[PDB]
């Protein structure tokens, strides 16, 4: 088990193999297509016969099986997925072993059901899942972000990286070092950089306080949904309450009670 | 190092050009050839003569250009240094041209990076000269400070140790605004096409 | 001065020794009936009352009103370790406590929370005033009324946060209670101790706590501020299970203590020793406009059953509305139509509104701002401003900082906040110049565009309109005509529905009439003597309500019919060449008006009388000056 957690990856990843496997599109031919074949292997079909990438899933398939996994993929969601991507790359080999098995795919999920709606939220739904909606407000510009750095020498030409955990750097006297010909060297350039962005959300079904303006979210990007979307649209949002702190002053290294609250992206609904 | 391959690769370039380019004629020393005089450090390059000759330093070039950019400088000092008497004054600009691709602002990503890629706009709220002594001279107080360094870097840094004794290394020596490199740019915004 | 000791006992035995007796069937444990609850984990907050405190004892019946700090963590830990009574992974806390010691320096029992306590005075002691809050209110648990302004939502407080250094697997306790802290350095542990072997430790909000954490502004009452002063306001931290406990408009009661406040930083503005203070509570009972003196939180039909049947008129809840007059009897039933409403549908994709918006025109001497006034009052949700009390941005959104979060959000108007109700205007035409269009945008219901960003500045505004203005030098000049002695946008004229102009020439015998009316509303306080039975008003507020629920159909029987009633409304004022306008929207309005009057027959009978007292109404509402 890992640190904070209560569960194991083999697990989750067998049973969600058994249920890919045991499928016949069950949440709409055994619950509502001439298809008695898992909709699964036919969309990696659909995923390799184009070569077009990107799955979606949505959490209502996974009714049929155990209810637990819902509620342990609820629970730790941030935790859990990547046993489903080894999964899926275990379907790519089944349905093809020389296919392009080195480019990954996310996962996609969606619809536990709406909250009430985004005005009445609590503090312990804090790392769970959520889906609620409203309309868009704009739409701004992207930024890099490192991961790895580039470095250097004058002897020798000790060319070397290093990369980040989440905020924790090493450097010995050197880089690549053997014998301390120098200090260390630091350029910033030739180096990964990873997309993101922000982008404001309102509320605005009927869901709404009257005479009350709407009280409005926020969310970042990641690299293949950055500008997913053109604004002026009603969209739905898949994340997780992922929160950090507020820095008092910032002429000291305080820090405030207030721990500010914002959604990861997963999946959007046009 | 990377671009030692691009090093011999100009260079043959180089020596190719050194005699004709086209059909016994030259169309890149001609420009130098005027140059020759005021020596103004600019010879731009068509990218369909490294189409022709060259045989496709195309993805040579154009995905690590940033860190090729600078080494193709020292090709323009080897090309210049064959014929006259040359000091290492010589510098590289470059208005690059003859690039079949033309893109937009919307596929930009952080994938995108040293690449001569082509984009239009519009012209807004341009801005002036803007001097910078990119380079000069420092090290320590002694005696010895004649630093032709590389002091020209983005972030600007004043410290540096030392060449010869051992000496202080946060203590610099003043500056130089006479015998080092000045160069001049400007800066724009430019709006949706 | 006091003990630590035989004051726990004291409160100990309080906690077990009670079983009072208020009445028949009593003879349990209220404290003890609390205590299994907390056992069952559906009560986390017990509330107390003095009446126990005052028959059990003294000191502590007024021991911990000044303090209010230490009895009530005492009181903490002395529950927190009593387990008179499975399960354990239930809560997302414990569990998360239970996966931690399942995965196995001391735990506090502080970071298990899991359940706290509250007050409530005796005899809301008095209304303690924002203003008289003078220099003996530290620590005081007081009793005060104030107004609420401006809220926002709720954020997550941190007491509790934990590192892990990752080389010694060290689960520090690093509590916090006041705004801001530090964390601690790389290893402050034993086996991470000046030995060598450390690492450095990191957060983890698995191990750690949350609290709900809402902030408001608390503004003055406007009734008891001094006579020659301005309204002050006051802050609130309303702290653990109450957050959710205020909207803006509620005349609300809170309960809590005063206690000062520390705004940490700079050393010379601030540490000056002066003391900018907040408050702390626990109770909101609202008492005015709020979830205890309104019902429904009107549907409820028994109560109000013997008194349903107890009357049978309309008129009779006519004039009951502002009844310190006589006259202008068809416009007040008309404008208890604007109250109700009710017709709404979603017929072939496109939302027809229902709010009704009608203006009044013609101002020498009517009582104009007498009927804004008062339904502004009776009226739930409403609002009144006049044309040069406020700009186009007192009208729309606008920003400001955020206390809770510091976003810089938008805050609207008074049409931005009146949607769902009427928001009332005095002297349209003096309003502004640009504002035309800004009241031009609302006939397209819930569309409030603005360029304050002029990004989008979109917004769902679904209010009525009660409009009100003056003509200019003059009342209808007998060459004028309308357009011509007003000087309203005629575009914007067009846009409403019962248009309203209330002239008055000389009646020798209708001025002693209203002279012996009004001068009724002075001798005493109430104009009806012995010919009716006017309504309370709060038996009007759910009497309106009721009314709302039944969206009938329309009745095709005459539908062939309403078309000829138009037929006739657009003739017989068409019969002559230069006649003020007459509409095409008249069939989209006249449709609209029937069905909110039959919300009052509650019944889905809309008649062919029904319509018959609409057709007079728009037939008087043009046609003013014949006589
Ligand atoms: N018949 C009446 N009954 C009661 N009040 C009246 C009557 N006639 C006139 N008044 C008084 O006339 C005043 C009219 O003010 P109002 O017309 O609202 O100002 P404005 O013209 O600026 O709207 C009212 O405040 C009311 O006190």
């Amino acid at each position: 088990v890992v640190w904070g957690t209560n569960v194991v990856v083999s697990q989750c990843k067998s049973k969600f193999k058994s249920f890919i496997m045991r499928f016949i599109d069950p949440s709409a031919e055994q619950d509502e297509i001439d298809v008695n074949q898992p909709l699964y292997l036919q969309k990696l079909e659909e995923i390799h016969t184009l070569e077009e990438p990107y799955l979606n899933l949505n959490c209502a398939h996974l009714k049929t099986f155990d209810q637990d996994l819902y509620r342990q993929l609820i629970c730790y969601p941030q935790e859990v997925i990547p046993g489903f991507d080894m999964a899926i790359n275990e379907m790519f080999f089944e349905r093809y072993p020389a296919a392009l098995l080195e480019h990954q795919i996310q996962v996609r999920p969606f619809n536990a059901d709406k909250t009430r709606n985004m005005r009445s939220l609590n503090p312990e739904d804090m790392d769970q899942l959520i889906s609620i909606s409203g309309m868009v407000i704009r739409s701004s510009n992207v930024i890099p972000e490192m991961r790895e750095a580039f470095f250097s020498c004058n002897i020798c030409s000790f060319s070397t990286t290093v990369e980040v955990d989440r905020g924790r750097i090493n450097q010995p006297t050197l880089c690549t070092n053997c014998n301390t010909n120098h200090c260390f060297r630091l350029i910033h350039n030739r180096s990964e950089f990873t997309d993101k962005q922000l982008v404001k959300l309102q509320e605005s079904p009927d869901d709404m306080a009257a005479g009350q303006t709407p009280h409005n979210v926020l969310l970042y990007a990641h690299n293949d949904l950055v500008d997913k979307v053109q604004p002026g649209d009603r969209v739905t949002v898949t994340g997780i309450y992922r929160a950090t702190p507020l820095k008092t002053g910032g002429l000291s290294s305080s820090v405030k009670s207030v721990y500010k609250t914002h959604v990861d992206v997963v999946h959007f609904r046009k | 190092v990377k671009d030692e391959v691009g090093i011999r690769a100009q260079k043959l370039f180089q020596d190719f050009l050194e005699e004709f380019k086209e059909d016994g004629e030259i169309k890149y020393t001609r420009p130098a050839a005027s140059l020759e005089s005021p020596d103004r450090c600019t010879l731009e390059v068509s990218f369909e003569d490294v189409e022709k000759y060259d045989q496709n330093l195309a993805t040579a070039i154009i995905e690590e250009y940033y860190h090729i950019y600078p080494f193709l400088c020292q090709s323009v000092s080897n090309y210049v240094k064959d014929r006259i008497g040359l000091k290492t004054q010589k510098d590289c600009y470059v208005a690059f041209t003859e690039v079949p691709t033309r893109h937009k602002v919307r596929d930009l990503t952080t994938s995108k990076i040293g690449t001569l890629i082509r984009i239009s706009g519009q012209v807004v709220r341009t801005h002036p000269v803007h001097p910078e002594l990119v380079s000069g001279v420092f090290m320590c107080l002694d005696c010895q400070t004649e630093i032709r360094n590389v002091e020209q870097q983005f972030k600007f840094t004043n410290p540096t140790i030392c060449r010869n004794p051992v000496c202080s290394n946060r203590k610099r020596f003043m500056l130089d605004v006479e015998k080092s490199l000045f160069l001049d740019f400007q800066k724009i915004r430019i709006q949706e096409t | 001065r006091r003990d630590y000791a035989q004051d726990r006992e004291s409160i100990k035995t309080f906690l077990s020794e009670f079983c009072k007796c208020d009445d028949d069937g009593k003879k349990e444990f209220v404290y003890g009936s609390q205590l299994v609850k907390l056992a069952h984990r559906e009560q986390v907050l017990i509330t107390i009352d003095l009446d126990d405190l005052a028959e059990f004892n003294e000191s502590l019946a007024e021991a911990v009103v000044d303090n209010c700090r230490r009895y009530t963590s005492i009181f903490s830990d002395v529950i927190a370790e009593l387990l008179p009574s499975e399960v354990h992974a239930k809560d997302a806390l414990d569990v998360y406590i239970e996966h931690r010691l399942m995965m196995e320096n001391s735990f506090p029992s502080e970071l298990m929370k899991r359940f706290e306590v509250g007050f409530k005075p005796l005899s809301t002691e008095k209304a303690h005033s924002i203003r008289e809050v003078k220099a003996q209110h530290i620590g005081k648990l007081v009793t005060v009324r104030g107004i609420v302004t401006r809220c926002t939502e709720v954020k997550p407080m941190m007491v509790v946060a934990t590192y892990t250094c990752d080389r010694c697997g060290s689960e520090t306790y690093q509590p916090v209670n006041s705004l801001s802290f530090t964390p601690v350095h790389d290893c402050p542990s034993d086996d991470c101790r000046v030995n060598k072997a450390g690492g450095r430790l990191y957060l983890q909000t698995r191990g750690s706590k949350f609290v709900k954490f809402q902030e408001v502004k608390m503004q003055e009452h406007s009734d008891q501020v001094p006579v020659g002063h301005i309204p002050r306001s006051m802050t609130i931290m309303c702290r653990g299970e109450v957050t959710r406990m205020a909207q803006p408009g509620d005349h609300i009661v809170v309960s809590g203590v005063f206690l000062p406040l520390m705004r940490t930083g700079f050393a010379q503005m601030i540490q000056g020793l002066l003391s900018e203070t907040f408050l702390q509570a626990h109770r909101i009972i609202c008492i005015n406009k709020n979830d205890e003196i309104s019902d429904k939180d009107a549907e409820l039909t028994p109560e109000e059953l013997e008194e349903l049947a107890q009357d049978d008129f309309y008129e009779r809840l006519a004039t009951s509305l502002a009844p310190e007059i006589y006259g202008h009897l068809d416009v007040k039933k008309a404008l208890l139509l604007l109250l109700v409403g009710g017709v709404d549908k979603r017929p072939d994709g496109m939302k027809i509104r229902g709010n009704i918006n009608i203006c009044l025109m013609g101002d020498p001497g009517v009582a104009k701002s007498q009927l804004l006034g008062y339904i502004s009052r009776l009226a739930v949700r409403s609002q009144y401003t006049t044309g040069r009390g406020s700009s186009g941005v007192g009208l729309t959104a606008a920003v400001m900082k955020d206390p809770l979060t510091g976003e810089m959000t938008l805050e609207g108007g008074a049409l931005v906040l009146a949607d769902q109700g009427v928001c009332c205007i005095d002297e349209f035409d003096k309003m502004a110049d640009q504002d035309r269009t800004a009241i031009h945008e609302v006939m397209e219901q819930q569309t409030i565009s603005i360029a304050k960003a002029g990004i989008m500045t979109t917004l769902n505004a679904r209010v009525s309109i009660l409009a009100a203005a003056n003509p200019a030098f003059g009342r209808y000049n007998p060459r004028r005509t309308v357009e011509q002695n007003i000087q309203l946008p005629a575009a914007l004229l067009s846009r409403f529905d019962l248009l309203w102009l209330i002239q008055d020439k000389p009646d020798r015998d209708n001025d002693l009439r209203l002279a012996k009316h009004i001068t009724y509303v002075h001798s005493h306080s109430k104009q009806p003597p012995t010919r009716v039975k006017a309504l309370d008003m709060n038996l009007m507020r759910r009497y309106i309500n009721l009314c709302k629920r039944k969206n009938p159909t329309i009745p095709d029987e005459l539908t062939d019919y309403i078309v000829g009633a138009y037929v006739e409304l657009r003739r017989e004022a068409r019969n002559q060449k230069d006649m003020t306008f007459t509409s095409a929207r008249n069939l989209l309005g006249i449709l609209r008006l029937s069905t909110a009057l039959a919300r009052l027959r509650l019944s889905d009978s809309v008649e062919k009388d029904d319509v018959a007292e609409a057709l007079r109404l728009l037939e008087m509402s043009k046609d003013s000056l014949n006589q």
